């Protein structure tokens, strides 16, 4: 549960690094080029492949 | 765009459900007002009928 708590605190404290108003958000990040298929298949899960 | 369609459709349907809630609230406002109006009309008619019966009894006594 310490690992779980560190995961939750890390996710919520990184959640404030976004930008939004009222009908949507946007965020920016940096990905090394040998990580593109993993992020692409991970973000292929979401709503209409946002 | 596609994400425009997603955001607009979803939270506009949320706004539409809010408007349905507001219309149900307005209908619940109107219903009890109509009940009080018809109850006032019926009580007025009852008082008038008692008044006319008393007037008939007075005419009979005269």
């Amino acid at each position: 549960l310490w690992t779980r708590a560190q995961d939750e605190v890390a996710r919520l404290k990184a959640l404030e690094e976004l930008a939004s108003g009222r009908f949507g958000f946007a965020l920016l990040g940096y990905v090394p080029v040998k990580a593109k298929p993993k992020v692409e298949e991970a973000l292929a899960r979401h709503k209409e492949s946002v | 765009s596609k994400l425009e369609a997603i955001l607009s459709q979803e939270v506009e349907a949320e706004i539409q459900a809010l408007l349905q809630e507001a219309e149900a609230k307005a209908e619940a406002v109107k219903r009890e007002a109509e009940e009080k109006a018809k109850a006032l009309l019926q009580a007025r008619e009852r008082a008038l009928e008692a008044q006319y019966r008393a007037a008939l009894r007075r005419a009979e006594s005269a």
